């Protein structure tokens, strides 16, 4: 290598202060120039290295504001470790000099001109990397000239092909859809697959703006793909990875053909039926290696199949095989299959050919976040269960969304309880589902619950009314926890004061104890909250006469009747004296049952 | 796969020829460079045989730096220090004590039950080294070797030795073996901590004449505790703890404080004595306002309930605590809480010019709060309400919109305190209704009306101008609203039919606030049902407002007087809020 | 398409960048600032997959140092996650069992094989033997 | 000096502070932040006699298409904690500033989408207003994209009111007023023609525009001190005004 | 008493630490970093209590000096000993910042172990220390 170099990085991680290290930097850039200024010439070695440690100090974060003059006539020489490294140097930084880009051009002129395939690839790539209009200008003609000609190298010809389509995604107008369009299509049937796998890439890109053009390649993606995946054990054993015959292009091939709606000529549409349900068998098989690099690999191809299935839209066995394969994958230890299966399967639950299948899976989407780790899955098997929610879900999706939130974590709470009600009431069988589902809701996520849905449940109870003794005998069971939040006694309290009277009965849920139960809550409640308790507290003195003295001296007390608040000691004040002054006719009269809400 | 994980080349086997290189100065420099990579995250585990070895020294500086290497694995995991524990008792009766204590520390920060064993004796040895660094080192080991679990009897040969090193001729020693004994006794049996007592505290609070900035503070907090008999036994404790203007203001000063605020229960003025303690207590906690921003907080927190309790410390030193513009949000804020707790009959001279000044500030939320503070001022004293009032409609002037609104809000509760007096100023109070965003100041407003509206004949106008958009307000301002106006129609019926019939049907009819709703309706059945007794049941006259606002109830205060050094003393909350 | 791929290490330390679309050396810095936020705060119960800014980011974990593509959302999580593997082991059977100081003396080096594998945003040459076939000839030549 | 001209004076001293920022979101359908930032500056409007040196205090926030955190001064701003100066008179641009971290997001967008088949999209969309509740924002806008193939649309939205408009392929729902901590929702059953014949709709996000009454980068002024030493006022004779306007700028939420 | 020190740099990230009690594990520097350091529209105090834990901080240029405990600790004596390693570390190093502490993080640990037993605040003035401080602090400007 270049011992210079190899010190001068060595010195920088012996560095003990961003002071020192700073120092030594600035050192080598006075000594780079001297070297440069110099009046002794240099030694390609020395120019090469230098560049090189200029690009080093570059990729530390510090600024270089010469060197590229010296990075350019390395591009002129003829050794190689030499022009890489002028190369690498333009390609990393990119300047705006207007004489050396027409240098940096000659160079890219002569290195494509030369018919050495290294020299060519350094030209190319270089091109790649830095696609500068005028780069396009002198070049963007030639390259799908040297991409086709009988004679250039593979190896050329991929960096070509690669090469192209960069020029055609910053300089579209200097890629017209030449004369070359079909013998570039013929490289699909090349024998190299890395060529072939370079250019997929390409006919890809192109093929989504000038699908005519290209439509030629359907039928040989086909025929690849085919022979592909149908290979034996001892077949392209360069391009097969883990036992998995070329994944990467078997990606790509099934990703060009998404460009396209299906193949039109019937044989090959089977060829590519019969190439699909191959690989979907294959992921039936069990792995031929425990090394997770082999299913990757394996699903890796499998879901790009997927993809191209559900773009179709048009082969119903295998939407159906689609979604069921996906539905084992829901339970695997990979988070990362896990995750693309839950996505996947999303999408397929918007076509009708496949909406029922995914309906099937909801046991297991259910069992997998009842059990998962990752939050993002969990997200998405909570997004699943929605897309899959209908009338015959409705109801058990609702169950174990509450179910789950009752252990739930944070991080998903939120998500699920606006799901629930949303859910809720567009699914309500009757009235008193929707009431148990909200009541609970309201019992285990009352701080995400939004008021529109609180005031609703009220609201609610009247109109069809049957529900309001169950609805009071809940929230109480519920207020009786030590745990015990805020929309509840809200709604807890709300009810009771108009329907404790149902529950008053049984010894366990007194007026006394009801009272005592909502008033050792009330001194922890927001203001807003003890507005409505007080309300609460006067109803119980006209339903429960037997307590309206334990009442009485809760409000006479100097914590209500002075209170800083308007409202609480407005109403504290005008509820004592209802139950002081006035009648018992009165207080009845104005303490009634309370009229049912209108319609919408 | 095992990629990188490479073990014969890169960074790791680098360094491993540098542990393993025979110079000693570039052995310190590998393991440097090991201490290095630890904090960074790298795993440096492979070579914890060859940086064990550099501990086979002559050189100071290079076993300091292996020890320091292994109490990074204490923590991390206590199963990579079980290692080198052969040769840990061998470095505890070594020449030069400052190796001594070092195997003693650093094997008391290891946490698994491998540990009772090579120590159990050695530290017996420690706290009878003739070298007091490691009597320092053993006596904070001993404290650390209760922490890991179980109770152990030889324990109760182990609780005496400490005992013991309370007498000592050396106030690092015996103060850390107290910080050691309060610790420990605070896994809670009753009767620990040997009562050989009259004694012992003679030997603390010499000690803490003599004592270090921080081995004081350890010795203070363990006394407050204990309560006293009879009676003039407290006289001298209290004679001694004088001279706290000391080393580590605050927590030297507030753990004395402690104690000298559990010990005012004396029958006091039969001697001046109290008289002379509470001359005294004024000048240091003035101080700790000196100290710095943070310090500060605390001491303010504790000064807070200091001053709820015995307000007469205190009592002449208001100017303290005035507000610097530079001072931290929460010493401005603790600051202001203070200067309204202090706020005597005379004071509010300059106090309420020191909160005009406050209020033109850019700070906004402190703006705020200064504006209220002058209401709880007009409150708590009030022959300043005339003058709080007249400043207050001069900030209202300002048009500055923040304060306006704080303001309104403010006059609200001062009419509420001080009924039927400050009349002529509603007037003026009106003129401001274009520019009132805020729900709390239309609600006051709202309010104002009232409650006043016999008072006032365009209040009909005015209340039905929120009739338009009742809905886009506040719930609070509806309710308010929904008050508001049955007050109006229950002093000027016909009048006020003209819309009063509007409010009750947008609340009943309209709303769906349940609450809101229950409101109209009881007002709906009392009015249009008996039109004097609705008047009896409303237009009551309310109790006034006492200033309640900031204040804790008296049991709780002593509870937080009985803390005043420690954490709830800063939350104000007992420590049944974190167990 | 790749829109850029990094090798980072547990402390933050970019020891490769390669870019495949236009960004300034202040976004550059901010991208590979928020990249290592974002992987270094996940064990091994997380996805190798995030979303990141418009695009997303797969990744995996080789003892302290972060291998780490950029691609469009649309691209193949799995494919992209074995092309990293790929080309780990590419660089492993280079530099003879590879260690993180072998891409910092080498890293003009890096940047071939890179180019090898990798060109314009897409996958150039996945085959292992072919990949090192190439890169001894070219480390033969003058 | 050279920015402020000698011997100027006024009756009334004052001094006006203007917080102005504009807060950018994307966000995934997940809630998950992909980028944010604020660009802010703070304006003075002076009317202060003299050579008036001022001294000027803030919270920690500031630190001195990839946004880059950053701060700029005005010409006249001397640095070392605080910053002082002696500013031109009448209105000007004390700094300008661009941060990325720890932004406070005035609401949350819900988007709930369900693709019925081909011919039918659901579509709910909620918005969560995450800030103080004593605080408003105004001029609420949610524009939820429709795709071009849309037949028709039926829209229910309890707060505020919306509308379909085709031209912009947009559902553009309102909302006067909004405190913090509260929620809202809308629906929409929007009807689909079937062209396509290929390509899934590509679903571009949902927009909001509000505006709110602090900074969305927490930016707090804490102190803004005036000291002429020739002239007869003090400090305490400076009459003082803060506003803060938090503005949306590009704040998406994919669905 | 003071159970766990870390030292964070201007992004929540831990330059370097020492725990003194296994009654907090990771959970209690994430809370730090989310709710004080990457703080949103909150009242903040120099001391903090979440997850049932306490936490103290000082902040320098852009470091964060926190500590922590579930203890209930003397709150007054945790900013005194906070005040004073600062103290020591700018006179072996002068400015206290991300660079300087970068530098010295074998000083640092030194220090570390010696001005603070199990927790409990000791003789933590120069003069003293250099005895018992094997190290020098690379000064920089
Ligand atoms: O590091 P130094 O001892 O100062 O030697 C350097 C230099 O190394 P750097 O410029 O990279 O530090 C050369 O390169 P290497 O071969 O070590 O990579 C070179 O030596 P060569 O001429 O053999 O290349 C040269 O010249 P010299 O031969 O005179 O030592 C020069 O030293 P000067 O700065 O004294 O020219």
């Amino acid at each position: 290598g270049m011992r210079g170099l190899a010190v001068f990085i060595s010195d920088i991680r012996n560095c003990k202060s961003k002071e020192a290290e700073i120092k030594r930097i600035n050192k080598e850039l006075a000594n780079i120039r001297s070297k440069f200024k110099g009046d002794k010439a240099l030694d390609g070695y020395s120019k090469k290295k230098y560049v090189c440690k200029l690009l080093f100090i570059f990729l530390l974060g510090h600024d270089i504001d010469f060197g590229h003059m010296e990075a350019v006539n390395l591009l002129s020489s003829n050794r190689y470790t030499e022009k890489q490294i002028g190369y690498l140097f333009i390609s990393v930084l990119v300047n705006s000099n207007s004489e050396l880009i027409r240098l940096i051009n000659n160079a890219i002129k002569n290195d494509l001109a030369s018919r050495n395939p290294t020299f060519m690839g350094l030209a190319l790539h270089c091109i790649a990397n830095v696609g500068s209009r005028e780069m396009a200008e002198a070049f963007a003609g030639e390259i799908p000239k040297i991409l086709v000609a009988g004679d250039t190298m593979d190896s050329v010809k991929q960096s070509a092909a690669l090469c192209l389509l960069r020029l055609y995604r910053t300089s579209p107008d200097l890629v017209p859809m030449g004369d070359w369009t079909s013998r570039v299509v013929h490289l699909l049937n090349d024998q190299h697959l890395g060529v072939v796998t370079a250019a997929t890439s390409l006919i890809t890109t192109l093929a989504q703006k000038n699908p005519e053009e290209f439509k030629t390649s359907v039928s040989l993606a086909v025929s690849r793909l085919s022979r592909i995946v149908t290979s034996a054990s001892t077949d392209l054993q360069d391009y097969t990875y883990y036992f998995v015959p070329a994944p990467w292009l078997s990606v790509k091939l099934l990703r060009l053909l998404q460009c396209y709606p299906p193949p039109e000529d019937p044989a090959v549409r089977g060829r590519l039926t019969e190439c699909l349900e191959t690989i979907l068998n294959k992921a039936q098989e069990p792995p031929k290696s425990k090394k997770v690099q082999h299913s990757n690999a394996k699903n890796a191809v499998l879901f790009e199949a997927i993809s191209l299935i559900i773009h179709h839209d048009s082969e119903p066995n295998l939407l159906v095989r689609a979604c069921n394969q996906l539905g084992q994958f829901l339970q695997h230890r990979e988070t990362n299959l896990r995750y693309l299966a839950l996505e996947s399967m999303c999408t397929l639950a918007s076509s009708e050919f496949s909406h029922e299948a995914v309906k099937t899976h909801i046991e297991t989407v259910i069992n997998a976040l009842k059990t998962e780790r990752d939050v993002s899955v969990r997200q998405r098997a909570v997004d699943l269960l929605y897309a899959m929610c209908d009338r015959s879900n409705a109801q058990q999706i609702v169950a174990e969304m509450l179910s789950y939130l009752e252990t739930a974590d944070y991080s998903i709470r939120e998500e699920i309880v606006l799901k629930v009600a949303i859910l809720a009431e567009k699914y309500a069988v009757d009235y008193t589902w929707y009431v148990d589902t909200i009541l609970n809701l309201i019992r285990i996520a009352g701080d995400y619950v939004s008021e529109e849905v609180w005031y609703r449940v009220i609201q609610i109870v009247i109109n069809r009314d049957d529900v309001q003794g169950y609805a009071a005998k809940t929230v109480f069971e519920a207020l009786q926890a030590p745990a015990c939040h805020e929309n509840l006694v809200k709604v807890g309290g709300y009810i009771l004061g108009e329907f404790g009277n149902l529950i008053a009965g049984d010894p366990r849920s007194s007026p006394l104890i009801q009272f005592n139960l909502l008033h050792s809550k009330f001194h922890l409640c927001s203001v807003p909250t003890r507005a409505l308790l007080l309300s609460t507290y006067i109803k119980f003195v006209n339903l429960f006469p037997e307590v309206k003295a334990t009442i009485q001296d809760v409000l006479r007390s100097d914590s209500q009747l002075k209170n800083a608040d308007v409202e609480l000691q407005q109403r504290a004040v005008e509820y004592l004296r209802l139950s002081t002054v006035a009648s018992t006719d009165i207080l009845a009269t104005v303490l009634e049952e309370m009229p049912p809400f209108p319609e919408r | 796969s095992k990629y990188f994980t490479t073990n014969k080349k890169g960074e790791i086997f680098e360094l491993k020829a540098e542990l393993n290189n025979e110079k000693k100065e570039k052995r310190k420099e590998a393991v440097k460079k090991v201490i290095a990579a630890m904090t960074v995250g790298k795993d440096v585990s492979s070579l914890f045989p060859d940086v064990v070895n550099c501990m086979q020294t002559d050189n100071l500086e290079l076993k300091k730096l292996v020890y320091l290497y292994l109490m990074n694995y204490a923590k991390s995991q206590p199963d990579m220090a079980i290692m080198a524990v052969n040769s840990f008792v061998k470095d505890c009766e070594d020449p030069n004590p400052l190796i001594r204590a070092l195997a003693v520390r650093t094997m008391g920060c290891i946490r698994v039950d491998k540990i009772t064993e090579y120590l159990c004796e050695p530290l017996r040895k420690c706290l009878k080294d003739e070298d007091p660094y490691v009597r320092k080192t053993a006596a904070v080991c001993v404290a650390k070797l209760h922490d890991i679990n179980a109770q152990m009897v030889e324990d109760q040969g182990f609780l005496d030795s400490l005992r013991d090193l309370i007498a000592d001729s050396n106030p690092m020693v015996v103060a850390n073996a107290v910080a050691a004994l309060s610790e420990i006794s605070e896994s809670h049996p009753n009767s620990n901590l040997l009562d050989l007592n009259p004694q012992n505290i003679n030997k603390l609070l010499t000690a803490l004449n003599e004592c270090t900035e921080w081995g004081q503070i350890f010795i203070l907090d363990c006394l407050s505790n204990y309560n006293p008999k009879d009676d003039r036994e407290a006289q001298s404790i209290c004679e001694r703890v004088t001279p706290r203007l000391s080393h580590a203001n605050s927590a030297v000063v507030l753990s004395a404080v402690k104690v000298l605020m559990k010990f005012l229960e004396l029958l006091p003025k039969d001697s001046d004595y109290y008289n002379m303690l509470l001359k005294k207590l004024a000048p240091p906690l003035v101080t700790l306002l000196s100290g710095e921003p943070e310090v500060q907080y605390v001491a303010l927190r504790n000064i807070n309930l200091i001053v709820q309790k015995r307000p007469e410390i205190l009592k002449q030193e208001i100017k303290v605590f005035f507000v610097k513009y530079n001072d931290p949000i929460y010493v401005k804020l603790e600051k202001l809480d203070i200067m309204i707790r202090l706020a005597s009959q005379a004071n509010i001279a300059q106090v309420l010019a020191e909160l005009k000044e406050y209020a033109t500030e850019v700070d906004v939320d402190f703006v705020r709060k200064a504006v209220r503070a002058i209401g709880r001022c007009a409150i708590k004293v009030e022959q300043s309400a005339e003058r709080c009032v007249s400043t207050l409609l001069d900030l209202i002037q300002t048009k500055v919109n923040y304060v306006v609104q704080e303001a309104i809000v403010v006059i609200r509760d001062i009419f509420r305190k001080y009924p039927n007096k400050y009349e002529s100023i509603i007037a003026t109070l009106c003129e401001n209704l274009d520019s009132l965003d805020e729900p709390d100041a239309r609600a006051a407003m709202i309010w104002i009306v009232g409650e006043y509206a016999e008072r006032i004949d365009n209040a009909d106008e005015l209340l039905e101008s929120f009739l338009e958009g009742f809905h886009d307000e506040s719930t609070q301002v509806q309710l308010t609203l929904l008050t508001a106006i049955v007050k109006l129609f229950l002093k000027k019926p016909s009048e006020t039919q003209e819309l009063v019939q509007q409010v009750l049907s947008l609340a009943t009819q309209d709303s769906d606030n349940p609450d809101l709703r229950d409101r109209g309706y009881i007002y709906w059945r009392l009015l249009s049902t008996d039109p004097v007794t609705a008047k009896e049941v409303v237009l009551s006259e309310k109790p006034l407002i006492s200033e309640e606002t900031d204040l804790i109830e008296p049991t709780l205060l002593d509870e937080l007087i009985c803390h005043i050094g420690s954490l709830a003393s800063v939350y104000h909350k007992p420590p049944n809020a974190f167990v | 398409m790749i829109r850029f791929i990094l090798i980072q290490n547990r402390a933050g330390k970019t020891r490769l960048a390669k870019w495949y679309m236009q960004f300034d050396d202040d976004e550059k810095q901010k991208l590979i600032e928020e990249v290592h936020a974002v992987v270094t705060v996940r064990d091994a119960k997380h996805t190798n997959f995030v979303e990141f800014r418009n695009f997303k980011i797969i990744y995996r974990r080789y003892a302290g140092l972060y291998f780490c593509i950029c691609v469009d959302v649309n691209d193949n999580n799995l494919a992209y996650l074995e092309a990293i593997h790929n080309f780990v082991e590419v660089l492993n059977e280079y530099f003879h069992n590879v260690c993180e100081l072998d891409l910092v003396f080498n890293f003009y080096k890096v940047y071939t094989v890179v180019d090898e594998m990798f060109l314009a945003g897409e996958i150039r040459e996945t085959s292992q033997t072919k990949v090192l076939k190439q890169l001894l000839m070219l480390q033969s030549l003058e | 000096i050279g920015w402020r001209r000698e011997g100027i004076k006024y009756r009334r001293n004052e001094l006006f502070l203007d917080v102005l920022e504009s807060v950018n979101l994307l966000m995934s359908p997940q809630g998950q932040v992909l980028s944010a930032h604020v660009s802010g500056r703070v304006v003075m409007k002076s009317y202060l006699s003299g050579m008036p040196e001022c001294k000027f205090g803030m919270n920690d926030k500031i630190v001195i298409s990839i946004a880059i955190d950053d701060c700029t001064f005005h010409q006249c701003v001397r640095l070392s904690r605080s910053i002082s100066f002696i500013p031109p008179d009448g209105e000007f641009e004390l700094m300008r500033y661009r941060t990325t971290k720890d932004i406070i997001l005035p609401f949350r967008v819900i988007p709930l989408v369900r693709e019925v088949g081909r011919t039918k999209l659901e579509v709910k969309v909620v918005i969560k207003s995450n800030f103080k509740p004593s605080l408003l924002a105004q001029k609420i806008e949610v524009r939820i994209p429709t795709p071009l193939n849309t037949s028709g649309v039926q829209v229910i939205c309890m707060k505020g009111k919306a509308k379909y408009k085709a031209s912009e392929n947009a559902i553009v729902w309102k909302i006067k007023r909004m405190a913090g901590m509260k929620e809202s929702q809308i629906s929409a059953e929007i009807e689909l023609l079937p062209t396509n014949d290929k390509k899934k709709w590509a679903r571009p996000p949902i927009s909001m525009n509000f505006e709110v009454p602090f900074a969305p980068s927490g930016l707090k002024v804490r102190y803004l001190k005036v000291f002429e030493p020739k002239l007869n006022y003090s400090d305490h004779d400076v009459i003082k005004w803060v506003r803060y306007i938090g503005r949306s700028g590009i704040y998406e939420t994919r669905c």
